[PDB]
Order: structure tokens, then C-alpha cells, then sequence
RNA sequence: GCGGGGUGGAGCAGUCUGGUAGCUCGUCGGGCUCAUAACCCGAAGGUCGUAGGUUCAAAUCCUGCCCCCGCAAC
RNA sequence: CUGGGCUACACACGUGCUACAAUGGAUAGUACAAAGGGUCGCGAAGCCGCGAGGUGGAGCUAAUCCCAUAAAACUAUUCUCAGUUCGGAUUGUAGGCUGCAACUCGCCUACAUGAAGCCGGAAUCGCUAGUAAUCGUGGAUCAGCAUGCCACGGUGAAUACG
């Protein structure tokens, strides 16, 4: 969300991050959620985003808080024709 | 003569206490410092040597000799006998007060100054660095230099090893 | 040294005015100021920026830790 | 002059104006600080005046570091890899918009044919 | 082995006199046209076979190699 | 059913919007329209906020009330013919709405940046009168999303030998 009124983030997704504190960041955490913001909780744990056809991993940082999962895992293969 | 008083009062008891000499003269000294631009442009370009001869005077307080090449080289279209950058040699007074205002004013005017190498020795007992870009020195303006350079200073030393020289120049200020 | 050919050098006082260090020193350079430090001498001064006395690797260096990036800026907004 | 050598005939706004990260509003704001008025020429100016508004811009953010400010903001979403900093390293536009046509200004000047 | 040459896609200059990229046809794009051609408007395309030298600088002057067309030899 | 694509991007064409400025721009004051829509919809006054908007709930199933300051025009002051206070892209940060949700992929605001462009090759288009040109307004679709579409009035020409 834009507003003060927020942020947003899907229940389904900072359950499973929750409760990944004790993941040890072994495994690795599959959404389909690409309009959940990232939060600083998420850090640290690789997240498997999907793109429309596979999960691309992303690996959360201080500096990709305050944005969108979507913003890392593009939906568009291009190679400069 | 501060720096010099400041030796001959403090460091040479110091460091002859540390290192254990035979007698008072094998404890080291500063013979001299040698400044060098090393200048390659001048291949193309005769105001560039115009630009660095100058602004070394300025740096440095006596002029500089312009060195040319030994020997010809196709790779850098270098013929013999051209001027290649200039240097200086400063012994004594001049020596003392460069050392002087270097660690006191323009070693902190650079960029991110954390010090300087400690493993830039020789091997033979000597140091040597490179100023990046001469505008680190208040002699010179930022508003005359064309085109920044840099040059190596070199600083000798009658001291016959790396440990020796460290604390030789720990002592003087150098980090 | 010659005659004629090296440019004006002479003493002169610095003094890093972050903390007022005053240090002599030859140079070329007056900065339109004179002083008579260390009496019985005239010094031109050549004032300047940060010195040795003040400049942070030879004392402390810890500072500007101001913020962590993103993330103090996220939770400050939102709680 | 004023942290670069502004126009001497311009009134103190527009002046103020050709500073990069100053527009006229934070001009009007920053004259009324100074309680001078903006009507007024800048050769014509005095130089007390001209130290207080010179203290007043360097509250307000340096030029130069405003500079390094935002390449540094391209510079964190170029380096983690994310689809807007790859609009900006690819040249394109960033905003959700269009470029089978009208994406001059990022693309560059016409291309040759393909 | 002896002569010519090797320069945008084709044919030709320019080399002798070092700084200069040219003529005609063609190609691409846009117009005209119901569409193609012709015509009109713009633009691209050559590091001068190649590897080294000389020179401040080489298509150009010097050297070796590699290719093509002829003529000989076989 | 979720997520993505129809919004891609070396490049070509059409249709349009914005401009390239002084018959103009910034700032202030300020006169005159028509045609339309509104019930869970229009949303007033007053207030907070630079502003987008928030709050509030009056009145209204409407020639009653609202959307709704109409803007160009005019008057004053300034800018003095300059890549400019033109132009407004693009980008960074921060806001607001809508909607479960605004990365892909909405709109709008504030600040800053200030791009190209100093009147358009060969060619080519509309128009004979309240027309062309120009300025705003409304409606539909629609939670939100228009330079597009359909209607509205304001100002208001030149020319037609043939
Ligand atoms: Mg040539
Ligand atoms: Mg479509
Ligand atoms: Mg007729």
C-alpha cells in the first residue's frame, strides 16, 4: 500500500516466515506472491517467487526491504533480439 | 627545523634504545625524499610539461628537472631523447618541512585517508607512495590544474631494513 | 640553490582552523595573512582545512554510524 | 558566487533556480527566510545578505551531494539485481510504460535501422 | 617462375606526389502509385588482402606471407 | 483456481496530445456559458493539510440541493526576445486516493532534475460560416484508470478569379 494506512504483506507468506525463524535458512520458502512487500523479517531466508512458469530465488537484504518480491523475479525473458 | 629538532631531540635516543646499536651512527636517517610526476602524455602534448613543472615548484619550493627516455619504445610511441615527466630531489631543510607539511596537512586531504601501505617497502630499507592527484597539496589550487596527475614521492633512507625504516618513519608521523 | 630560477619560498605558520593547531613550515604561499607566532619572527599564515591534529584515522573514527539503511526508515514509518 | 557563479543580471529567484537542486518555490522559501526581497537584481545584491543566504542554501542539502545522492540510489537497485535497476542499466524507461513506440529520452536519439 | 591486381555488394579511380576516402550501378528507409518498376527525398555500408616496419601520422613509402586473373613450366 | 501476457522492443507507418514562445509565460484580482449526471449516488458550509486529499455531514430521488471557481477575454505588476521564468520528458525521494492488492501494471500531488525541440525533406490532410482555428465543460464506459469517443457552449476569421 502507498498509504500510512499499511504495509501489506500476504498472511500466507509471514505465517510461514514466522514460524522460519527456526528454519535455519536450509530449506527455502515458495510463494506465489509477488505483491507482498518484504519486510525485515524476511531477511536472511531465500524466498521462490514465482514468476508465471518457475521459482526464481531471491535472497532478502537490508537494502531490499521496502519493496516488492515481483521486483526480483522478472516476468519477461528478453535477450536484445 | 621543527621535524629536525623533534629527530635529533627524541627519535634517534628512541629508536637507538630499541634497535641496540654499536654506536650512534648506525642509526638511521633520512638522506633525501625524490619527487617524480612521470609523465607520458608529453608524446603528444608540450603543455603538459608547462602544467607539471610548475605545479611541482609550487608543490616542492625548487624547480624540477625534466627527465627524458633512455631508450626508444614503439608500444608507447616513445622515441629517445624525449622529455618524460620531471623529478625533484629535496635534502635537508626542505626535505624536513615537505615531510612537515605533508603528514600535517595534505595526507588528510585526501579522499578516504586510512593511512598507507606498510608493505611498500623496497626491501633494501626504503618507501615509497604515490600522491594520486596533486590538488592534495595547498600550494597548488584545483582551479589551475587542467587535468590531475599523480607522482610517486619517494622517501630514502640510510636504514638497511624494512623494520628499521617502519619505525624511523612511524616515529616522524607517518601512518 | 640558484639565483633566479626557484620560485618564492619561505616560512610559514599553518593552523587548521577545525581546532586552531599551529604549526610552521616552509612554503610558497601566503594566503593574504601574517602573524608574528613564535616572537621575535614575522610568519605569513597559510590557514587551512583539517591537519594531523584533528583528522580521524590519527584520533577517533568511529563516527557517522547514523543509520542501518531501509530498514529503521521502513519501521519508523509504519511502527 | 552563490556555491557557482550565477547570472549577475537574473533577479535572486531565477538565479537561485540555476543551482542544481533548487527550484523557484525553495527560492521563494529561502529569500523569505532571508526577509529580502525577490524582486530584486543580483548585482545588485549586498554581502551580508548574500552570506545569510549562503548560510540558509547550506542547510539546505549541498549540491554536489545531492548528486551523489541519487547515483547512489541507482546504484543500490543496479547492484541487488532488481527489474527496475535493470530498466536502468538496460537504458529504459522505469515507471510502467511503454516502449513499442515514444521511448526516446531512454532509449537515445533513433537508432540505426534494423 | 614472370606480369597485373587485392579499396563498402559489383565494376573503377585515388598510390607515382604521406594528412584528402571519391564516380556509376546497387542496398535500406520514407514518399508517388491499387501494387512492382521508374522518379523524388534522406541514410547506411569500406581501418583499403594480411603481419610487421618507417613516419607526428600510411590505402599511399619498405619488407614477408596469403589469394584471384593471364602467360610460361608441368 | 493461482500467477503471468494482452502494457514486451533494434526499428517502420497512421491517428492525436503537448510544444518549439512576447498576439506569450509567472503572480494577483476578476466578468460572461450551454448542454448534462446524481440513492446508496451527488456531496455543500466550516475546518486540517503547501497540495493531491482528509474530516464533516447540510440539502437532494432533484428547474429546489450538489457535481460546478468555466477557461480562454479583460484589467494591473513582472519577465525583455534569451534554449529563455520557453518547454515539459526522464529520473530520485516523500505523499494521497481507489481497491484484498498499484513490482510486472493505475491516476494524481510536493520538492528537485531539467531532456528533445529555436516552426519542420520529398510529400500530404481538413475546411465555404457561427464554419475552420481556439478555449474550457459535461456524459458514457467505470471502484480506480483517457491526449480517445459523443454532445455542449465561449471567442471567431480568410477566400472562392474560375
Ligand atoms: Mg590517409
Ligand atoms: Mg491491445
Ligand atoms: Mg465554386
Amino acid at each position: 500500500r502507498s498509504l500510512k494506512k499499511g504495509p501489506f504483506v500476504d498472511d500466507h507468506l509471514m505465517k510461514k516466515v514466522e514460524a522460519a525463524a527456526e528454519s535455519e535458512k536450509k530449506q527455502v520458502i515458495k510463494t506465489w506472491s509477488r505483491r507482498s512487500t518484504i519486510f525485515p523479517t524476511f531477511v536472511g531466508q531465500t524466498i521462490a517467487v514465482y514468476d508465471g512458469r518457475k521459482h526464481v530465488p531471491v535472497y532478502v537484504q537490508e537494502d531490499m526491504v521496502g519493496h516488492k518480491l515481483g521486483e526480483f523475479a522478472p516476468t519477461r525473458t528478453y535477450r536484445g533480439h | 627545523n621543527r621535524l629536525k629538532d623533534q629527530y635529533l631531540k627524541e627519535i634517534v635516543p628512541a629508536l637507538m634504545s630499541k634497535f641496540n646499536y654499536d654506536s650512534v651512527m648506525e642509526v638511521p636517517k633520512i638522506d633525501k625524499i625524490v619527487i617524480n610526476t612521470g609523465v607520458g602524455d608529453a608524446t603528444a602534448n608540450a603543455k603538459v610539461l608547462d602544467s607539471a613543472v610548475e605545479e611541482l615548484a609550487l608543490i616542492t619550493g625548487q624547480k624540477p628537472v625534466i627527465t627524458k627516455a633512455k631508450n626508444s619504445i614503439a608500444g608507447f610511441r616513445l622515441r629517445e631523447g624525449m622529455p618524460i615527466g620531471a623529478k625533484v630531489t629535496l635534502r635537508g631543510e626542505r626535505m624536513y618541512d615537505f615531510l612537515d607539511k605533508l603528514v600535517t596537512v595534505s595526507l588528510p586531504r585526501v579522499r578516504d585517508f586510512r593511512g598507507v601501505s606498510k608493505k611498500a617497502f623496497d626491501g633494501r630499507g626504503n618507501y615509497t607512495l604515490g600522491v594520486r592527484e596533486q590538488l592534495i597539496f595547498p600550494e597548488i589550487d584545483y582551479d589551475q590544474v587542467s587535468k590531475v596527475r599523480g607522482m610517486d614521492v619517494v622517501i630514502v633512507t640510510t636504514a638497511k631494513s624494512d623494520e628499521e625504516s617502519h619505525e624511523l618513519l612511524t616515529q616522524l608521523g607517518m601512518p | 640553490m640558484k639565483t633566479g630560477i626557484h620560485p618564492e619560498y619561505r616560512p610559514v605558520v599553518f593552523v587548521d582552523t577545525s581546532t586552531d593547531f599551529k604549526f610552521l613550515s616552509g612554503s610558497t604561499k601566503s594566503s593574504s595573512e601574517t602573524i608574528k607566532w613564535e616572537d621575535g619572527n614575522e610568519y605569513p599564515l597559510l590557514r587551512v582545512e583539517i591537519s594531523s591534529d584533528s583528522h580521524p584515522f590519527y584520533t577517533g573514527k568511529q563516527k557517522h554510524a547514523t543509520a542501518d539503511g531501509r530498514v529503521d526508515r521502513f519501521n519508523k514509518k509504519y511502527g | 558566487i552563490a556555491g557557482v557563479d550565477v547570472p549577475r543580471e537574473k533577479r535572486i529567484v531565477i538565479s537561485l533556480t540555476y543551482i542544481y537542486g533548487i527550484g523557484k518555490q525553495t527560492a521563494k522559501e529561502v529569500l523569505a527566510e532571508a526577509g529580502v526581497s525577490e524582486d530584486t537584481r543580483t548585482r545588485d545584491l549586498t554581502e551580508e545578505e548574500l552570506g545569510k543566504i549562503r548560510e540558509i542554501l547550506d542547510r539546505i542539502k549541498v549540491e554536489g551531494d545531492l548528486r551523489r545522492e541519487v547515483n547512489l540510489n541507482i546504484k543500490r537497485l543496479i547492484e541487488i539485481g532488481s527489474y527496475r535497476g535493470m530498466r536502468h542499466r538496460r537504458g529504459l524507461p522505469v515507471r510502467g510504460q511503454n516502449t513499442k513506440n515514444n521511448a526516446r529520452t531512454r532509449k537515445g536519439p533513433s537508432k540505426t535501422v534494423a
